[PDB]
């Protein structure tokens, strides 16, 4: 009972890091992405009027 | 009005609440279709003018 | 004349335009649903679920039955119903049984 | 334009009041975890009652213990709150607006 | 035992041997019996809902026990069901918003 | 149309980096644990069982 | 107790940052549309005499 | 009309009045790290 | 007696190491923020002269 129980309840160690890593480089690449978008209005400022 | 442990008058609230929001909603269309009917007057007023001078 | 029929026509694929993005991104809500409730079906097979156990799994797909009827009867950003068709004043979808009332007729 | 700054609004504040709902959810989750966990217990110490080679004073240590879970029980039941209303002192009914 | 009594005033009142060893004590109000520690200062004015003193060796505990458990397991389950129909539908209302 | 007030896309790219957060945050919990069934949340079924 | 508190309370980094980036270009926008809008007079200025 | 000439510069302040009250509200808001700086943010979400 | 002075004296090393990453961060944040606001508005001026 003590191993079904396990099975039903545990987490897998490798599964969640791997799931960490994705969404750790997911969201820096957000971020990066977001403050290009911010820059793009400045461009279209650039126009000087 | 306080309606905590009380029945009745939380229902009561709601059901205003409910009515409230409909007729918010209805009220907003009415005045923007106002809005609407002094655009119509106003740029036709303008183009009026110029035909005018 | 042919560049005011040109902008009608501008106007014209405008306004089909936000509409049909509304209703793309519904269907995909309504997508991501059907898919988890495929998922809940396949736990049901275990035949070791006692029947507590049988009624939680029910009690979650009662909340997914209900979420797709909220999102079957749902609005545009003007008011109307969008999956009623040509009756867009009323909600379609009958809340308690799923009979549809709403337009045949795209 | 000013129909879909209504809508907008709207939404957004609903928003707010899902997110509302997930939190006097979640309290409620919490202390019917430790509830949970009382409730453990109590079947532990009843299985261990029914041995016939206690004796008696040792059947009413065992009762004190239960008991002292029962004080717990219903301190849990009546002093959890959220925002300063109360959760669990009644069977209670209660609708969020998310649209 | 002394309390705040039913009409809404403090009145009190005297020990009585009981309990399912029968060596407890044990004070009534209104013809409803309980345990000292239980009853001793306790509003009746505001909890009528309290438990009362046992009166013999509880056959079948373990059922009970666990006939309530399944209803608290129960409650458990539709509160997370409902979270994840907020989750889904704040997932809604952001994508909602931004279109 | 270079427009200036809405600047749709950095709203658009703020969903993207909400849902990497949700994953990230669930990753983390599981992994400190050492459940998978941390909430009720998680599974019902598996809660109960 | 702390996250509820937390979601009515605190400031969302990523909101804000846009919304001064924003509130900026806004600004440079119209104070130079503001000396174009000085320059007009000084064309009927000039022209007349 | 130097108010018609006017109404552009004086119209055109307006608007930079607007869009400076909303730099400093950012500002404000991005420095404290917290949404309600005073209960002119939020009235009842301030005292819940 | 050594455990409960313990318990009344003893700084709790992770929820301060936690505290002062959350003031560094702020600080920070609260650097960059005025860098920026002193010259944003007084700066926007000399544009106009």
């Amino acid at each position: 009972l003590t191993s079904a129980r396990s099975r039903i309840e545990d987490s897998d160690y490798a599964t969640e890091v791997s799931n960490m890593s994705r969404a750790q480089i997911l969201q820096q690449a957000g971020t990066s992405v977001l403050a290009q978008a911010n820059q793009v209005p400045q461009n279209v400022l650039s126009l000087l009027r | 009005t306080p309606v905590e442990g009380n029945n009745v008058e939380k229902e009561k609230a709601a059901a205003a609440i409910d009515k409230t929001n409909r007729g918010l909603k209805n009220s907003l269309n009415n005045v923007l279709t106002v809005r609407a009917e002094l655009g119509t007057q106003l740029s036709e007023l303008s183009t009026l003018d110029s035909l005018g001078s | 004349q042919a560049q005011a029929q040109n902008s009608q026509y501008a106007l014209a694929r405008t306004f089909a335009t936000q509409k049909v993005s509304l209703e793309e991104s519904v269907l995909s809500q309504v997508t991501t649903a059907i898919q988890t409730a495929q998922e809940k079906i396949v736990y049901a097979g275990n035949g070791t679920l006692s029947d507590d156990d049988r009624a939680s799994l029910a009690t979650d797909l009662q909340g997914i039955r209900d979420q797709l009827m909220n999102l079957a009867n749902s609005t545009d950003g003007n008011g109307r119903y969008i999956f009623a068709g040509y009756k867009t004043e009323a909600a379609p979808f009958d809340q308690a049984t799923g009979g549809y009332h709403g337009g045949e007729k795209s | 334009a000013n129909r879909f700054t209504a809508n907008i609004k709207g939404l957004t504040q609903a928003s707010r009041n899902a997110n509302d709902g997930i939190s006097i959810a979640q309290t409620t989750e919490g202390a019917l975890n430790e509830i949970n966990n009382n409730l453990q217990r109590v079947r532990e110490l009843a299985v261990q009652s029914a041995n016939s080679t206690n004796s008696q004073s040792d059947l009413d240590s065992i009762q004190a213990e239960i008991t002292q879970r029962l004080n717990e029980i219903d301190r849990v039941s009546g002093q959890t709150q959220f925002n300063g209303v109360k959760v669990l002192a009644q069977d209670n009914t209660l609708t969020i607006q998310v649209g | 035992t002394k309390y705040t009594a039913d009409d809404g005033t403090s009145k009190t009142a005297l020990n009585k041997l009981g309990g399912a060893d029968g060596k407890t004590e044990v004070v009534s109000i209104g013809g409803k019996t309980y345990a000292a520690s239980k009853a001793e200062g306790h509003n009746f004015k505001a909890q009528p809902d309290l438990a009362e003193a046992a009166a013999t060796t509880t056959e079948n505990p373990l059922q009970k026990i666990d006939a309530a458990l399944a209803q608290v397991d129960t409650l458990r389950s539709d509160l997370g069901a409902v979270q994840n129909r907020f989750n889904s539908a704040i997932t809604n209302l952001g994508n909602t918003v931004n279109n | 149309a270079q427009v200036i007030n809405t600047n749709s896309l950095s709203l658009l790219t703020q969903n993207n980096l909400n849902k990497s957060q949700s994953a990230l945050g669930t990753a983390i919990e599981r992994l400190s644990s050492g459940l998978r069934i941390n909430s009720a949340k998680d599974d019902a079924a598996g809660q109960a069982i």
